[PDB]
DNA sequence: TATCTGACACGTGCCTGGAGACTAGGGAGTAATCCCCTTGGCGGTTAAAACGCGGGGGACAGCGCGTACGTGCGTTTAAGCGGTGCTAGAGCTGTCTACGACCAATTGAGCGGCCTCGGCACC
DNA sequence: GGTGCCGAGGCCGCTCAATTGGTCGTAGACAGCTCTAGCACCGCTTAAACGCACGTACGCGCTGTCCCCCGCGTTTTAACCGCCAAGGGGATTACTCCCTAGTCTCCAGGCACGTGTCAGATA
């Protein structure tokens, strides 16, 4: 009856520097 | 005479009953949700106890939590975790 | 004579898991002493904690606290 | 009548409260601070239990093994964060692709 | 094809969540491990879950260092892993230091 | 010589104990990255020692890092170090996650 | 553009100083990308600290503090 | 106008009776008070935590050499639990 | 007379067992204790200097400098194994083949 | 008058295994 | 070698912190008992660890190159000393009203011990 | 396809703790004032960053040469299940003893503020 609402993405690779956007 | 443990197993059942109905949960699943939560704990109430003592102050409030929660938590957890924490603090004062 | 428990048959299903396509004759002695001196250190650390409480038998409480205060936290295990 | 009916909470507050109290973190305790962390403990609870939910359904199995704990706490990004160096029982490992 | 069978074995561990180490003789090699940190004039007995945990955390351990030297050996256009590449990975890991 | 004059300066920094980057662009670049921070309306002010100590660990933990990546490039039997080497060591590291 | 302040000649001291003898050309990028990295970590914890106290100037305990919880102790300044 | 405690005087006193002629630098002195201060913090957290493990509601000696042991390297603690024994039995001599 | 003459000891008594009486540490505070810790802690400053001093001296100098401390803790074993993760403000690297 | 009574040795190379012998 | 500069080292004042004595009350050490678990061995049994041998995919050394890198010099820009002025904010101090710990009663709350029931591999 | 094994899941009591109400010591929010380092600007000059030109040197691709893990086949030593059995010891309960927080009173100890003074930079 309750579900999340936060955004949820796949893990990211800091060693690359990655951006969200 | 046996002792009795105090353990997080009925809250843990009832917020489960709450979100999946149908779905279970064995008794390793169980444990490692009671440790997880106990470390969480302990992590919160060890670091708003030292910002506490870090301003020579001798008492905690909702303040200090909340600056625990932001500090340990990412900012994508932290801001749910403190609307919740605010949500629920403004709950139990309008009483 | 006892750190032969881990014959290479352990050692490559290990290094299966972990993802290795081709290992050499040498990396079993090394794996053997770096659990070897893993194992001296928790031992260590658990033997430390069950002998202060003035206790002969060591139990799965002092071997998470141990890993817990080394910087390895286990769950699963109670404590 | 309890104080996490009044909350609107789930987990106990009362425990939480003689906890912070018997402690030794502080000499007083605050009285919106319990309330607050029973709070943020509930919220955790339920987005890893859900997340462990999900992960079991999607393999068709109604009951919860650590398997799916450790495939849905490896597969989110602020969990891995928070949970970086701790390690769970019989949880496997990650497959490569 | 030699690498198929490489391919499925890997699979198919990574796949598994069980022990790869016999029981028997772990619990004899930590068993002369702490008789070797205790004096002769007494002996210290041992239970069952805390020689499970201590294997979990062992094979946990080993896992992650296996996987860090083989993405080493995978860093020099390599595929066999050597014994310098697990040394400079112990070495740049930082622990125990 | 070139190999002379790189041994000579590798010495010659090393032998050396005193800051290495500039203080008026680090204090100018470490005001830029506090302002979009907080909010707009209300800023905050630093102090001198605070960023000479933020700029002291700064320095220690590049040096840190270029000598790990130096490391990695000698690894692979070679002197000219790449972004890849310094990646792989960030990777193998753990940290930040 | 204030991250263009780390000069190329800075970098090539430091490298110097770790003990790197040839340096490529996209070293520099990786360095200050990193670099920006640690300085927002570190300065959102230290705002946060300052924040906490309801003050309008960063001390330098404030980013000992800092250091200290990621795990990286400061002498010299403070404690 | 408010003053503070430092451990100063008696690390220049220390210095004094190891090395006669021996001078030291502010840096040098807020270095050794910082980790003086983090020794005893990290002992004090460590016998605390060992106390709370047992239920007991006391710091006693045993606590502190327990965790003196746990923390300190191999000849460290050992010198330093026979440095601790040999005050205790030198003070107890009343 | 005061408590630290009794126990032959130049670190203050009285001073440290106010600071772990007033942190929060237990609910009672034993009599060895303090003592304990204070003899520690002046064993481990006598050392520390020791060390420091033979270190200045060795370069032919009056006085101690941060540079001489970093080369003390570098090139003790122990000492690094204890402050691994810390470090020396103005204290540089030292230099190695 | 105070001298120190422990051992002295240089930095071991874990990595190598290396022994105290 | 004569002269100026700065950080290290030694002398006062004294007050807030350190030292000494009586009380009592809860906390740690000492005995005593029981039953869960552990260490040690035996019968068996097949799953899995051991050892010999072929050949092929993989590791390592040598050679040619060409494209990125460090050296060298003319030149422009922003670091830093140093004043000058402004000021918001750090830091110490007096009031007291509201928030928190303690004590007696108690009752509805959470856990140990039955009993049931479905999922699954089995013959 | 019928059936026994086993792990979740719902009752039945039952006991130790969260609630409630009243009292009193206390603490930091607020308002007030005072003094300082951060902020911005100015003048200027010399250390240091920048762009352009070029010899060079080594990372890489290609080739060839060994070579030692790996799979297949045969033989075997110990891993484990079930059963046996004694006892060392952890958990639990009483019990008498004493360590220290509390309070009060009295007094020495190190920090902030003067006052030199010689190694080092400058001429």
């Amino acid at each position: 009856l309750r579900k999340s609402t936060r955004v949820k993405v796949a893990p990211l690779q800091y060693w690359r520097n990655e951006k969200i956007v | 005479s046996k002792a009795r443990k105090e353990t997080y197993s009925s809250y843990i059942y009832k917020v489960l009953k709450q979100t999946h109905p149908d779905t279970g949960i064995s008794q390793k699943s169980m444990s490692i949700l009671n440790s997880f939560v106990n470390d969480i704990f302990e992590r919160i109430a060890t670091e708003a106890s030292k910002l506490a003592a870090y301003n020579k102050k001798s008492t905690i409030s909702a303040r200090e939590i909340q600056t625990a929660v932001r500090l340990i938590l990412p900012g994508e957890l932290a801001k749910h975790a403190v609307s919740e924490g605010t949500r629920a603090v403004t709950k139990y004062s309008s009483s | 004579d006892n750190i032969q428990g881990i014959t290479k048959p352990a050692i490559r299903r290990l290094a299966r898991r972990g993802g290795v396509k081709r290992i050499s004759g040498l990396i079993y002695e090394e794996v053997r002493a770096v659990l070897k001196s893993f194992l001296e250190s928790v031992i260590r650390d658990s033997v430390t904690y069950t002998e202060h409480a003035k206790r002969k038998t060591v139990t799965s409480l002092d071997v998470v606290y141990a890993l817990k205060r080394q910087g390895r936290t286990l769950y699963g295990f109670g404590g | 009548q309890s104080r996490s009916a009044k909350a609107g909470l789930t987990f106990p507050v009362g425990r939480v409260h003689r906890l912070l109290r018997r402690g030794n973190y502080a000499q007083r305790i605050g009285s919106g601070a319990p309330v607050y962390l029973t709070a943020v403990l509930e919220y955790l609870a339920a987005e890893i239990l859900e997340l462990a939910g999900n992960a079991a359904r999607d393999n068709k199995k109604t009951r919860i093994i650590p398997r799916h704990l450790q495939l849905a706490i490896r597969n989110d990004d602020e969990l891995n964060k928070l949970l970086g160096n701790v390690t769970i029982a019989q949880g496997g490992v990650l497959p490569n692709i | 094809t030699p690498s198929e069978l490489a391919l499925y074995e890997i699979r198919k561990y990574q796949r598994s969540t069980d022990l790869l180490i016999s029981k028997i003789p772990f619990a004899r090699l930590v068993k002369e491990v702490t008789d070797e940190f205790t004096t002769k004039d007494q002996d210290l007995r041992w239970q069952s879950m805390a020689i499970m945990a201590l294997q979990e955390a062992s094979e946990a351990y080993l896992v992650g260092l296996l996987e860090h030297t083989n993405l080493l050996a995978l860093h020099a256009k390599r595929i066999t892993i050597m014994k310098k590449d697990m040394q400079l990975a112990r070495r740049i890991r930082g622990q125990f230091i």
